[PDB]
């Protein structure tokens, strides 16, 4: 009865630790695709005015 | 995959820009043989070549390199447009004095 709740507990903090990397891995993606999406809106625009 | 997929972007994006500044500076060239000194820094476009070095927990967005009122599509595309028009009708000028 006891190793259940211990693993509970190394349950629940695994998932904060990796809830707080998957935050993380969002706002890179979040920034990533804005950067995508910036560079490409950017090259269409130079090639549209050569 | 994104992160490769925007080194490689950003690496098409300089050697775009760069083929840009080329066409921006023949083009005042080709304007400066018949006397139009056209100014090259006013067609030109100036992006950092060190954007991408950022960590990615900081965002990165075109209103950091083209606010609102600035943009390609919003002043410079206009600009050049109307630079044509410009030379259309000096086109339309000179061919009045042939």
């Amino acid at each position: 009865m006891e190793e259940l709740s211990e693993g509970i507990k190394e349950l629940n903090d695994l998932l904060i630790q990796r809830k707080k990397t998957l935050d993380d891995l969002t706002a890179q993606q979040k920034n990533l695709q804005d950067t995508v999406t910036t560079f490409e809106t950017i090259i269409s625009e130079l090639y549209d005015v050569l | 995959s994104r992160k490769l997929e925007a080194e490689g972007i950003f690496k098409s994006l300089l050697d775009t820009l760069r083929q840009y500044d080329s066409s921006i500076q023949n083009l005042t060239r080709s304007r400066s043989q018949l006397g139009h000194n056209v100014n090259d820094s006013s067609l030109k476009i100036n992006i950092s070549e060190n954007l991408l070095d950022r960590d990615f927990h900081e965002g990165i967005s075109y209103e950091q390199l083209f606010p609102k009122g600035s943009g390609i599509n919003e002043s410079i595309k206009k600009s050049i447009l109307k630079l044509n028009d410009e030379i259309q009708e000096r086109i339309k000028t000179i061919e009045k004095d042939n």
